[PDB]
């Protein structure tokens, strides 16, 4: 119904303009993690009408390695503040 | 170090045998997630700052182009609600899903992420293993292969030499002018796809050959195009002959080896009454080889072994089967009337 | 060939299998002794026809051609010693190897059987030759020169690829040339343009129009050792015939568009060997003169109905003997004055005197004074082209003015006198210099008593 | 004198006459099963 | 085309088989044999006779594999045709018996010079 | 006269031995049409398994009076 | 879409010369709008406006081949024979290039813009002609 | 000492000369012809094949 | 490409969360239970191109 265009409005947090951009890499980072329950919800509101039984133990396994990927990202962007102090995307030094 | 160091490389093949023995959406999903967990060590070994500012510039590329994915499994769940890997019932969804999976085989759209990551990774070793993310994702569009939009996987196969040519003229830099014509040599395969998706695979195990190939000769010192000069009088003459035989069998020219996917490749393209497709891209791959002609023109032709340097002493690196590399890789050309009824 | 290819690749592990010096006099020795047996079964009889054995041979029948590609690995290892023997002899060992690389795959082309087995032999070369011009040259633009030689050649035969493999799957299999028996005509269209289009312009990017003759100049003028492949690239561009393969069948019946090639190459031809008699460069003298009777065979293979076949067939071998000698003759005679400006080597026919023979039999044969192989060849063509319109014997009769005061003005250059200069130019014309300066008249006017041998079917 | 390691001189010597050997009687017995099939 | 994942199947069994002496399976192997001589030539050997026991087992490896290889390159073709002749046996609709017709039938172009 | 006899043949090999590699193509050039006549036009029935492609496999299915009487 | 060319390729036909260039000044109106000004826009950020001007200045700029590359032909088609031919549509390639030729200076650009774009000109309707098909099925 | 180098390469001619006839005596297929070209009768057109 | 391990050695590595109607642990449909099945017993040997029309 409308509770599906609301939301897949909101699927439009990855854009794309925000999702790189600009500076403060963790404001680019942070639509990342929230793009997820944009897909957590979306599967939800669709296994629990239908009766599926089974398919709906997905919504769990679908956070834990969203989890353990964006908290290996945030590994890094310490590297990137490690050797500066501030993330700032505007670094560029290896050229393309 | 040393132990966990095979652990880690253990699990990337580990990580897409899973894509490729699935039926079942979810599986692809954790196939080539865990790779993109499991590449980023690889990147660090010796913690340099460019390295650093490489794999972060490597990551979030990857990212999207999963989480594009996740997306494009959602939508055909609504509709019929099959979950095995086969034709995605909906335009809305097919069209998501192949430029989703256009990022991690790079495509001419989505562009940088293969000179940017590729370039000045100190780790020049290997970054052999840059093969096995072309080669997780062509298992892929091996089932989703009759339900595509015919024009999508063209334009960016046709922009795909067209612009992975012209780019690397402008180049010194040796990883990158391997880094370039790795998109060139992307575009002849799926160009291929939609017209009888077998012939597309003898490409990509003839290019898995030939470019593993290429970095084993690069291990000795080589960084530069003018350090390509300075070992033909000081390291190995034979060194020389040997990475002029590959360079011009990677051309495709028809004394050698990589003039066999080609002349059998448009045995497919025509006979499907397509002629200005192929006459396109055989004429483009031309200024594909002055890549490397103008590369040969400087090892071969003793230019310049000046600031005399003496290696008085032997080579002790591990050329890992190497010698039965530049004996596949040039002369089969005859000794295959069907390689394409083995891979069939 | 029954095993031609077999012995002449037995050559190859004879030469790094020798000694020390022994490697010149080993090679040359046993490669003499193919020419009996490369005349041995062929040369046989001969009416309809000679298909050889399978699918590797049907024996070149009816354009023997094959004979003179024999001759070269003994007649250019005598040649090339005069400025080689420098270098390492593992070097030395290459350039014999991949020369005999080169005719191994000439000797299952101009054969064939085939179309496809054609192509992929016709481009089986190219890379052993540019291996030739790159390393051992002189000083520089060999290297654009070597991608000049390229370029023109690879780009123009791509589509034949498009077009043979278009014929294999269209009608049957072009798998031989007597399969093409059933052949269905090819008419006025605006595809059957380009089918004809791209499968002839892959030969004319060899044996030269006007036109796309840019890179002949360029390889012939900056040139190894001592003609070395300079003599086998006036082979090769003569052996791109295959245009008397193609295109006697396999759309027989468009001389629609023959038009925009023939006046190109006609008036280019009185052009062509015009612009040259201003050259100062000696080795670029000959290059312009390859360029121009090469070009009679253009518009003698379009125009068909033989008598015209009488005289395509022999000009092919005319200039095979001909060109070939005057490279030998200007890569002697700069082992002493070590430039090629045709300037300096005056004061000269008093100093040489056993080699002015040698000059003017040479010069004699574009002349051509009616009994040799030239002048039984262009007066069929002559004859021929006559036929298709009479006004063609102006432009090519003053094709027959103009290089009559051309051959001259390289000979008379050294009837002059009291050479100024010089106290080096002793060496007084030693027996290699006049041994492979000789094989060439002697088999050239030879042939001239039963030129029954040199005929097409016809 | 000679100095090899003596102990991989010989696996190669082997590996080709277990190799061989059980290339020809899997020759040997597939020459048969052909008419044995067939 | 049934019986999936095999490297080749047990219905190959009425294959010739591809016996020896077949001039590929002299051809696989002898890059073998030119690839141990240059196995010697990248490491300063300075030999090219070396040691034989690395010379040999490249002649025994290409050409058991090759020969293991070849079996299923003729089964592919013999399964190939195999399916394409009996879908010629039926539908004889897609497949008409043409007109034997000799040259009295046939006015060509007729184009002379 | 010794020369012939010593060295090749006449018209009784090199004839007939063209009738014997023109029988070879005409079991190659015919075939090459009728593979281009199945291959690239099976079409819509997709009959011969060359073009066949998966659907689902019924096998897997359940018949177990399932606790739902209105499913 | 492929709709416009169902508009284009269906109903003129060298005559009506004026929606025949009406709607060729579309197709070729809208690639100014490409990715060509979208690479150059985002490259250089422009500024608050008049660089947004600048910009799509020369998109505007690009605008105007379409306008004539209809009216070259519409015109020449009917007034010589009335067919459309190879020939006839070889004649928009030229001037119709020659508007890249005429801003930009020629002398090294025009009539190389001339030259090329005759040859792509005449081939276009040549494949309908023949039935060309670029991207195909069996 | 015997020199293989020498004129044992020159005997590979009737080496090749050996696979040279192989080919024609599996290339056997038609005795039957008319044009001289008979095997009518004879043990003439059976011989050299 | 699609190895297929899976149909070789029978274990189930998956297979079972794929379709509406599978197994059900304790019996309990879909809404549209009655639609999967009947639609999986019209494409099974059909080879899916004409299964489409
Ligand atoms: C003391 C000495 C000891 C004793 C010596 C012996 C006694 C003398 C020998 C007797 C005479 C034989 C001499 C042969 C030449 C004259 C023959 C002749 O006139 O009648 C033709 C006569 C014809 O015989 P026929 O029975 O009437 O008919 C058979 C044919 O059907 C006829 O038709 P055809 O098929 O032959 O066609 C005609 C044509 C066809 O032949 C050719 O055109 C071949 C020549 C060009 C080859 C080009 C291909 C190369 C690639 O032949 C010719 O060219 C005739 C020109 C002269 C012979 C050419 C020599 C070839 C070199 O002979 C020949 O044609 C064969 C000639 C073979 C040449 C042998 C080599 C002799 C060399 C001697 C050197 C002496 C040097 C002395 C020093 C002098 C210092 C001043
Ligand atoms: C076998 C699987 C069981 C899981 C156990 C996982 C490791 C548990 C930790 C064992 C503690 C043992 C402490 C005393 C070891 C004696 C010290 C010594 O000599 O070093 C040996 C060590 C024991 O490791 P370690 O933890 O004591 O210290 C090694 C130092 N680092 C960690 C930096 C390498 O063995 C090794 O170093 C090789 C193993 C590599 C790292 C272990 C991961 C892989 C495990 C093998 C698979
Ligand atoms: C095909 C399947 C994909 C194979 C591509 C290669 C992926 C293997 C990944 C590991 C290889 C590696 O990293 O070695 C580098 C490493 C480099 O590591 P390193 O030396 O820089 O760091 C290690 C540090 N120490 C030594 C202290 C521990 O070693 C080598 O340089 C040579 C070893 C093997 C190189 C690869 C050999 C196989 C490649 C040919 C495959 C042919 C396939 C034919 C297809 C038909
Ligand atoms: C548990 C799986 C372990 C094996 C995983 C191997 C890792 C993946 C290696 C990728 C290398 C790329 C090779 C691709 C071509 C496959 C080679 C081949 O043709 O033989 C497959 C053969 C023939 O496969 P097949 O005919 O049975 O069906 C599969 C056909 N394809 C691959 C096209 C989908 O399979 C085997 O039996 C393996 C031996
Ligand atoms: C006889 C072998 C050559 C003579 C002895 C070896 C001398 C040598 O080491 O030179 C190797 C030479 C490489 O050339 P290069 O590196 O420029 O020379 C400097 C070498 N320090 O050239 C080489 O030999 C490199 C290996 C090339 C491939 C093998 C060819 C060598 C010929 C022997 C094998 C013959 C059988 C194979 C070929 C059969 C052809 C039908
Ligand atoms: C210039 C590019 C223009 C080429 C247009 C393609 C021509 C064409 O469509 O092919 C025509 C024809 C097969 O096509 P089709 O019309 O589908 O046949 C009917 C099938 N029932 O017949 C053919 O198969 C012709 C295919 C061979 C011609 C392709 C090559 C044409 C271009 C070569 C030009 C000459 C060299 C110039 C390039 C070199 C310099 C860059
Ligand atoms: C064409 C026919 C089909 C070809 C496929 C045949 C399978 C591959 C055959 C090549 C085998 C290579 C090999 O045996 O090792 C070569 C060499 C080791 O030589 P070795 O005898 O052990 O001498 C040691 C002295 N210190 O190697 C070395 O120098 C380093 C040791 C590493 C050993 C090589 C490991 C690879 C063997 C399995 C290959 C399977 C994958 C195939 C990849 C290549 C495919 C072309």
């Amino acid at each position: 119904s409308m509770v599906y265009m609301n939301i897949m409005m909101a699927f439009t947090v990855s854009l794309v303009g925000l999702l790189m951009y600009r500076s403060h890499l963790m404001s680019s980072l942070l639509c990342l993690e929230g793009m997820m329950l944009s897909l957590f919800v979306m599967a939800a509101l669709t296994i629990l009408n239908s009766h599926f039984t089974l398919a709906s133990m997905m919504p769990i396994i679908l956070l834990v390695f969203a989890a353990c990927e964006a908290a290996l990202g945030l590994s890094l962007l310490v590297m990137v503040s490690n050797t500066y102090g501030t993330d700032y995307v505007q670094n560029l030094n290896l050229l393309q | 170090n040393p132990i966990i160091f095979i652990i880690i490389l253990l699990t990337i093949m580990l990580g897409t045998i899973i894509v490729m023995i699935s039926s079942h959406w979810l599986l692809v999903w954790i196939g080539f997630e865990m790779n993109m967990l499991a590449i980023i060590p690889i990147m660090m070994k010796n913690h340099n700052p460019r390295a650093t500012e490489a794999s972060t510039k490597y990551f979030l590329t990857q990212s999207t182009a999963s989480m594009l994915l996740m997306m494009a499994v959602i939508i055909n769940l609504m509709f019929s609600g099959q979950w095995t890997v086969m034709k995605l019932f909906n335009p809305m969804a097919s069209m998501l899903m192949t430029m989703a999976l256009a990022m991690k085989l790079g495509m001419a759209p989505f562009h940088f992420w293969v000179p940017e990551v590729t370039q000045g990774i100190p780790l020049s070793s290997g970054l052999i293993l840059l093969t096995w993310q072309k080669l997780a994702p062509m298992s892929v569009l091996y089932q989703i292969f009759p339900s595509i939009n015919l024009n999508l996987i063209l334009t960016l196969s046709v922009l795909s030499i067209l612009i992975g040519g012209w780019g690397g003229l402008n180049q010194t830099q040796l990883r990158k002018i391997m880094a370039y014509s790795s998109i060139a040599h992307m575009g002849w395969m799926t160009a291929v796809l939609p017209y009888n998706p077998t012939m597309t695979l003898l490409n990509l195990i003839i290019y898995i050959i030939m470019t593993s190939t290429m970095f084993t000769m690069f291990m000795a010192n080589s960084t530069t195009t003018t350090l390509s000069l300075s070992h033909t009088w000081n390291k190995t003459p034979i060194m020389t002959v040997l990475i002029l035989a590959t360079l011009l069998s990677m051309g495709g020219l028809p004394p050698l080896s990589g003039f066999m996917p080609k002349w059998m490749i448009i045995q497919e393209m025509t006979k499907n009454n397509s002629i200005i497709l192929p006459t396109f891209m055989a004429i483009t791959a031309l200024l594909n080889l002055y890549f490397y002609m103008r590369l040969t023109y400087s090892t071969t032709l003793t230019m310049f072994p000046s600031t005399n340097n003496m290696k008085m002493k032997w080579q002790f690196p591990l050329m890992k089967k190497m010698t039965f590399l530049p004996t596949m890789v040039v002369l089969s050309t005859m000794m295959l009337p069907l390689t394409p009824m083995l891979s069939v | 060939m029954l095993k031609y290819i077999i012995p002449t690749i037995m050559l190859m592990p004879l030469t790094w299998l020798s000694k020390n010096n022994m490697i010149w006099v080993n090679s040359t020795a046993h490669s003499l002794l193919i020419s009996f047996t490369s005349l041995l079964l062929m040369n046989q009889f001969g009416d309809n026809s000679l298909n050889f054995s399978l699918l590797f041979f049907s024996d070149s029948l009816s354009t023997p051609l094959l004979i003179l590609t024999m001759w070269l690995l003994p007649l250019m290892l005598m040649a090339s010693q005069h400025h080689l023997s420098k270098e390492n002899l593992t070097r030395k060992k290459l350039f014999i190897t991949m020369l005999i690389s080169l005719q191994l795959f000439l000797i299952m082309t101009f054969t064939a059987m085939e179309l496809i087995l054609f192509y992929i032999l016709f481009e089986a070369t190219l890379v052993p030759t540019l291996i030739i011009i790159t390393r051992w040259g002189n000083q520089t633009e060999r290297l654009n020169a070597g991608l000049y030689f390229l370029f023109y050649t690879l780009a123009g035969s791509l589509p034949l690829l498009v077009a043979l493999i278009y014929i294999q799957n269209t009608v049957g299999s072009l798998n031989f040339l007597m399969l093409q028996y059933w052949v269905q005509p090819v008419h006025n269209s605006w595809s059957n343009v380009f089918m004809w289009l791209a499968c002839m312009m892959a030969f004319m990017v060899k044996m030269p129009l006007y036109g796309l003759h840019l890179w002949l100049p360029k390889a012939h003028v900056e040139a190894p050792i001592a003609g070395s492949m300079v003599l086998a690239a006036v082979l090769l561009k003569l052996g791109g015939y295959g245009m008397l393969r193609i295109t006697l069948i396999l759309n027989p019946m468009t001389d629609f568009m023959a038009y925009p090639f023939i006046m190109l190459s006609l008036w280019g031809m009185i052009m062509t060997s015009s612009i040259c008699l201003r050259q100062t460069d000696l080795k670029s003298l000959i290059a312009y003169s390859s360029v121009s009777h090469m070009a009679l065979v253009i518009v003698a293979i379009l125009i068909q109905t033989p008598w015209s076949y009488m005289g395509a067939t022999a000009l092919m071998i005319a200039h095979g003997l001909t060109s070939s000698m005057l490279f030998c003759l200007a890569n002697s005679n700069y082992e002493r004055i070590h430039s090629r400006t045709m300037i300096l080597a005056r004061g000269l026919q008093t100093l040489l005197p056993l080699m002015a023979t040698w000059w003017l039999l040479a010069s004699l044969t574009n002349l051509a004074l009616p009994p040799t192989i030239n002048l039984i060849g262009e007066l069929f063509v002559v004859m021929s082209t006559f036929s298709w319109s009479n006004i063609t014997i102006i432009l090519m009769g003053v094709n027959m003015v103009i290089t009559a005061l051309y051959s001259l003005y390289m000979l008379i250059m050294t009837q002059r006198g009291k050479y100024t200069y010089h106290i080096n130019n002793i060496s007084p014309s030693f027996t290699r210099e006049n041994a492979l300066m000789s094989l060439h008249i002697l088999p050239l006017l030879l042939l001239t008593l039963n030129p029954k041998i040199i005929l097409g079917p016809l | 004198h000679g100095s090899p390691n003596w102990l991989k001189v010989g696996l190669t010597l082997g590996t080709s006459v277990f190799l061989w050997i059980y290339l020809i009687k899997q020759h040997n017995e597939d020459v048969l099963e052909y008419k044995r099939r067939n | 085309g049934r019986a999936t994942f095999q490297f080749l199947p047990d219905e190959a069994r009425s294959l010739p088989p591809p016996k020896l002496t077949d001039p590929r399976l002299a051809f696989v192997g002898f890059l073998g044999y030119c690839s141990g001589l240059i196995d010697n030539a990248i490491r300063r050997r300075p030999v090219l006779l070396a040691g034989l026991h690395r010379q040999l087992l490249y002649i025994t490896s290409f050409v058991f594999v090759g020969y293991y290889l070849l079996k299923r390159q003729d089964y592919m073709y013999a399964v190939r045709d195999h399916d394409m002749f009996s879908y010629i046996k039926s539908h004889p609709e897609d497949f008409p018996e043409k007109d034997k017709k000799t040259y009295g039938e046939v006015f060509e172009e007729f184009h002379p010079v | 006269r010794w020369i012939a006899r010593t060295f090749f043949d006449g018209p009784e090999k090199n004839y007939e031995r063209t009738m014997a590699i023109l029988q070879i193509e005409a079991e190659k050039a015919e075939l090459r049409l009728k593979e281009l006549e199945v291959r690239r036009l099976m079409r819509a029935r997709g009959d011969g398994p060359w073009f066949h492609y998966p659907t689902i496999d019924k096998e897997l299915i359940d018949h177990s009076p399932k606790a739902t009487p209105d499913n | 879409a492929k709709t416009v060319l169902r508009q284009y390729w269906d109903i003129p036909e060298g005559t009506e010369c004026h929606r025949k260039t009406y709607a060729t000044t579309s197709i070729g109106g809208a690639a100014g709008l490409v990715v060509s000004a979208y690479s150059v826009a985002l490259k250089t950020p422009t500024s608050f406006l008049e660089g947004v001007a600048r910009t799509g200045r020369y998109t505007f700029t690009a605008a105007a081949i379409g306008a004539i590359f209809g009216l070259t032909s519409c015109i020449s088609a009917q007034v010589r024979e009335k067919p459309d031919d190879p020939l006839n549509y070889l004649i928009g390639g030229c001037a119709g290039g020659l508007i890249l030729g005429a801003r930009t200076r020629s002398y090294g650009i025009g009539a190389a813009a001339c030259a090329y774009m005759g040859l792509t000109a005449a081939l276009v309707k040549m494949g309908q002609l023949e039935g060309w098909q670029v991207f195909a099925e069996p | 000492r015997d020199h293989w180098v020498h004129v044992l390469v020159p005997m590979g001619f009737v080496f090749g000369y050996y696979l040279d006839r192989k080919n024609d005596e599996k290339l056997t297929a038609f005795r039957n012809k008319s044009l001289l070209y008979k095997r009518e009768l004879k043990p003439n057109e059976e011989v050299t094949w | 490409p699609f190895f297929d391990v899976q149909k070789r050695l029978g274990v189930d590595l998956d297979r079972w969360m794929t379709i509406q109607s599978a197994e059900q642990p304790h019996k309990i449909p879909s809404r549209c239970h009655a639609f999967e099945k009947e639609w999986i017993e019209c494409a099974h040997g059909i080879g899916s191109i004409r299964a489409e029309k």
